[PDB]
């Protein structure tokens, strides 16, 4: 199935530095985009993130833009994401994504709880 | 804690599962799936062209009477056309408008249409008397319904955005049973020519399979990338050709409980939304989502001929009950049958 | 020859 | 003898599109869409003489990929304002000027800031602030107009965010549309009109486009 | 008569030309390949205006035919009216058509039953009065010889009962062309990316292009008459009623030229 | 939910007793139904319009 792996994760200072994958299964990756995204004790889901099809325009939250880092891998088909210089208030339980369809620049990917190729997640607990 | 590890047990009846698979995953008949003689060209084109309904066109259907073929466009309507005389038979008004499938009878009496309504309303053609009447109106979902079906003139299943399936009774207008199996969304489903069992598209790519006197799953059939769309039991009922919105026909067999050789070749733009197979048992459709459709032999995977007489999309296709012909619904008003 | 005017003979 | 039946059938079918053909226009009139118990919760409207069948389309589930897309020929889609929660709207319109089919379908933007106002002062005047590195960092624009007796960080906000959405909207596309950012003026009376000339504008908009640029 | 012949073979061009415009008719009608109704689509006007002007290349081959081949003042069953009046219907036909076009495109802009039909036939209600004018009285020749001529009975007295009519079927879409100007260059502020000033310019385009070649109209209305009646002939006059037949030749390329048949030129050329 | 686990632990156990098909004879008498109903459909062979009235008279 489409199934995504929630690479990594685990408790980790504020200021600290975290990188976890998202593995492909049956999908061809390259022609196929994606998405981060995460989500709150007692909040919904928040998008985070992307990387178009190329790779080229890439973009992030207003929160912590810069921050922290997506990046592809065409060639192990796997999602990359280094996160640095870490803060508080991402402690939440951390969620992969995919963009719907291949052939997109688009997706309509943060319903609650309820959507397809949302990953297991991973509640990666950012505190000292 | 026991959550975790009880859906880690599930995983691994998901691993014997795939040991399953791969013990009983033999190689394709090679000669037949390649190898055997082609279908060559298609010379068959849209004949029949009927552009006379007032919105997008969001589902067909043909008839078991292989005459009286339903289309429940945007405006609220469900105009029941008849493809020989290309002449419409019955216009409908519709509380809302905004219907999304539309599913005629075995006899040749009912109607139903479902969109955003939540509603399934069952249509009459009791009298000839203008104005054609309500059967009734019945619902019980809290969703879109996606696409019903009728087994028989009391016997509507439906599915809807609730990830549930339920069959209704319009006996006493309520339901039988309800197939709590999904865990996407619903799009269109197909019963089997027999009219005991279905598969249930849905937007994970897990087609399941029930039956109707009971609804118990035995076969989730996986296997597609981006969501499927169509599905359509294979003329004799044991396969089914689940459209999908990355370009794949991945045709399945239901006695394999296995995936069959998929049928994506570039040059072909995103997603489809229709299929279902005429009756040679050999010759797929499959109105990709782009603004076309082609064929897909199942014998070669040669798209060997043309559905494109449509500049948007194709919402749904059929092939007739007898194979005498097919259909598709493109959402520019503009519906037409192909020969 | 629209209004009125034609050739001669 | 059938071929006397078949007349009296289409005779039939004239009498089935009569009403067809004139309710035709009474579709043709309207124009659509804002954005459980019985469905499309229709909540419509008129203005000199001539109604919009604008609706909320609530009472389903919060999916929406294969929901949303069924909407088309709707010249007019958006509502806005909605913890963090204003960035959903962000991604929101993020998509839906993005749909392989709602690429060519407008917003006509609409803020409900009235309860902001007040909602500042639990705010602190930097809720957006600290969600927002960006603010700080940007300018004020051209034709600002913070109306006297209030708060400068709250009449300022209401322009930013106006900013991001136009940067968004004219950024991301091709031959990018117009969005059409606005408030609430009144009690439920002049945003009524507002958007009606708003929309009638994309109806200039489109007509032009279809007859492209003469 | 060469210089005549030479003048009759120029004639027949404007058939040529025409329909090879008129392939157009076609050429766009089959290019929307949806949205079929009556108001709905978006070259709703220059598909009805091929289809009217081609008429005026079809009903102009034959009379110009006629007179040359043999005589026909006299004796023929409404050679002298029924062909006539045809013939000046699906011309002056051609004048409303620009108009009603330039209507609804502001009307539809910012303003609120059919607006084709009645603005298209209304060209019979002055037609009428073009056979009533066309009351075919003859004008002797020489020795009781007559021909078939533009009566004067109704013409003495006001000769003008259809000329300020040509007139304000000419000068009409100014006024609403540049009350677009004007409300699209409010709607601009600071397709639409690189043709808003190109639109403008564009409106002034359609606009000189119709004024130029109906110019050689009012120059068949004036300074061909000085006297109220009975034009003095002139040698340039020849090329006169040409152009005015090319407002109708070029009226299917100035509009399928740019707009939504680009791309019919492309299916069609290939 | 909590209870989704069991019910996709005992949807998975359901999914155990299939007997699982080979897959080559599958194939080949799908082969022999699409052979032998080869005959039927007017499409496939270049049949006039007698088989089917769609053409126009």
């Amino acid at each position: 199935q489409v199934q995504l792996q929630e690479s990594g994760g685990g408790l980790v200072q504020p200021g600290g530095s975290l990188r976890l994958s998202c593995a492909a299964s049956g999908f061809t990756f390259s022609n196929y985009k994606m998405n981060w995204v995460r989500q709150a004790p007692g909040k919904g889901l928040e998008w985070v993130s992307d990387i178009s099809q190329s790779g080229a325009s890439i973009s992030y939250t207003g929160s912590v833009k810069g921050r922290f880092t997506i990046s592809r891998d065409n060639a192990k088909n796997t999602l990359y994401l280094q996160m640095n210089s870490l803060k508080p208030e991402d402690t939440a339980v951390y969620y992969c994504a995919r963009c719907p369809a291949p052939f997109t620049r688009d997706c309509f990917d943060v319903t609650s709880t309820t959507y397809a190729y949302r990953g297991q997640g991973t509640q990666v607990t950012v505190s000292s | 804690s026991e959550l975790d590890q009880l859906r880690q047990e599930a995983e691994q009846l998901k691993n014997q599962i795939r040991d399953a698979r791969k013990a009983c995953a033999d190689a394709t008949l090679s000669q037949i799936t390649n190898n055997i003689d082609p279908v060559g060209r298609i010379q068959m084109r849209t004949r029949r062209t009927l552009r006379g309904h007032l919105a997008k066109i969001y589902a067909m259907h043909w008839g078991t009477d292989s005459r009286l073929l339903v289309s429940a466009s945007q405006d609220g309507k469900l105009i029941i056309w008849d493809s020989y005389t290309t002449n419409k038979v019955h216009a409908i008004p519709l509380r809302s408008s905004w219907v999304m499938t539309c599913a005629y009878a075995p006899s040749g009496n009912y109607v139903a249409c479902g969109g955003l309504d939540n509603i399934c309303s069952i249509y009459n053609l009791k009298t000839r008397e203008g104005n054609v009447r309500v059967s009734r109106e019945l619902a019980g979902h809290t969703g879109y319904l996606s696409c019903c079906r009728f087994l028989d003139d009391n016997q509507i299943v439906t599915s809807s955005g609730d990830t549930t399936c339920a069959l209704w009774d319009i006996e006493t207008g309520q339901q039988t049973t309800t197939f709590t199996g999904h865990t996407g969304d619903v799009m269109s489903l197909s019963l089997a020519p027999d009219t005991r069992l279905f598969v249930s598209g849905a937007c994970d790519a897990s087609a399941k399979l029930w039956d109707v006197r009971e609804g118990m799953c035995r076969q989730t059939f996986t296997g597609h990338e981006s969501d499927i769309n169509a599905i359509c039991f294979f003329p004799n009922g044991n396969a089914f050709a689940t459209g999908s919105d990355d370009a794949t026909c991945r045709l399945f067999d239901l006695r394999a409980d296995q995936e069959l050789m998929t049928y994506s070749h570039d040059n072909i733009i995103c997603g489809i939304t229709s299929v279902s197979f005429s009756k040679s048992g050999r010759l797929l459709l499959a109105g990709y989502d782009d603004f076309n459709c082609n064929v897909w032999d199942a014998l070669k995977a040669d798209r060997a001929g043309v559905l494109a007489g449509h500049d948007n999309r194709v919402s749904c296709l059929g092939v007739t009950d007898d194979g005498m012909a097919v259909a598709t619904g493109s959402w520019d008003s503009f519906l037409k049958i192909w020969n | 020859c629209y209004f009125q005017n034609c050739p001669r003979g | 003898d059938q071929r006397n039946e078949e007349k009296a059938q289409r005779e039939a079918n004239k009498k089935i599109e009569k009403q067809l053909q004139k309710d035709k226009q009474v579709y043709r009139a309207t124009h659509r869409l804002l954005l459980l118990t019985s469905g499309i919760f229709e909540t419509k409207f008129q203005v000199d003489k001539v109604n919009f069948h604008m609706f909320d389309v609530g009472g389903q589930r919060d999916e929406r990929r294969k929901w949303i897309q069924c909407f088309n020929d709707v010249t007019a889609i958006i509502f806005v304002v909605a913890t963090n929660r204003l960035q959903e709207a962000l991604n929101l319109f993020k998509s839906i000027w993005n749909n392989r089919w709602l690429r060519t379908i407008s917003v006509i933007l609409f803020l409900n800031k009235q309860d902001l106002l007040a909602e500042k002062v639990l705010a602190g005047k930097s809720k957006i602030e600290d969600y927002f590195p960006e603010f700080a960092r940007y300018t004020t624009p051209e034709d600002a107009t913070p109306e006297p007796g209030e708060d400068p960080r709250v009449t300022r906000a209401k322009y930013f965010i106006r900013d991001e959405f136009l940067r968004i909207s004219t950024a991301s596309g091709d031959g990018r549309h117009y969005c059409y950012p606005h408030f609430t003026c009144a009690v439920d009376t002049e945003n009524i009109r507002r958007v009606f000339n708003d929309c009638r504008d994309i109806i200039q908009r489109m007509h032009l486009r279809q007859y492209e640029l003469l | 008569d060469p210089l005549l012949a030479r003048a009759e073979l120029a004639l027949l061009s404007i058939v040529f030309v025409a329909v090879a415009l008129s392939n157009g008719l076609v050429l766009a009608a089959l290019a929307r390949r949806g949205r079929r109704g009556h108001w709905a689509p978006i070259h709703v006007f220059i598909g009805h205006l091929c289809l009217a002007d081609l008429a005026v290349a079809l009903f102009q081959v034959l009379p110009q035919l006629a007179w040359k081949a043999t005589d026909r003042f006299r004796g023929p069953d409404a050679l002298c009216r029924a062909v006539k009046y045809l013939q000046m219907v699906g011309m002056y036909a051609s004048s409303y058509m620009i108009l009603a076009m330039t209507l609804d495109r502001h009307r539809a802009i910012c303003r609120p039953n059919r607006p084709v039909l009645v603005a298209w036939a209304f060209s019979l209600l002055l037609s009428l009065p073009q056979l009533f004018i066309f009351a075919q009285r003859n004008v002797e020749g020489g020795s009781g010889v007559t021909d078939c001529w533009a009566c004067f009975a109704e013409p003495w007295g006001r000769r003008t009962y259809v000329t300020w009519i040509a007139l304000m079927v000419f000068v009409a879409p100014t006024l609403g062309i540049a009350a677009c100007q004007v409300l699209i260059f409010r709607e601009i502020h600071a397709h639409v990316s690189a043709a808003v000033a190109k639109t403008v310019r564009m409106t002034l385009v359609i606009v000189v292009v119709y004024v130029l070649c109906w110019a050689p109209f009012f120059l068949v209305q004036l300074w061909a008459a000085w006297d109220p009646e009975a034009p003095l002939e002139g040698a340039p006059f020849v090329l006169l009623m040409l152009l005015a037949s090319l407002n109708s030749c070029t009226n299917p390329w100035i509009y399928a030229s740019f707009s939504s048949s680009v791309s019919s030129e492309l299916r069609s050329l290939l | 939910s909590i209870a989704q686990a069991r019910k996709l632990v005992e949807q998975l156990k359901m999914e155990a007793n299939i007997d699982r098909i080979k897959v080559s004879k599958a194939a080949a008498d799908l082969m022999a139904y699409c052979e032998a109903h080869a005959k039927e459909d007017p499409l496939l062979t270049p049949v006039p319009a007698s088989e089917n009235p769609f053409r126009e008279k």
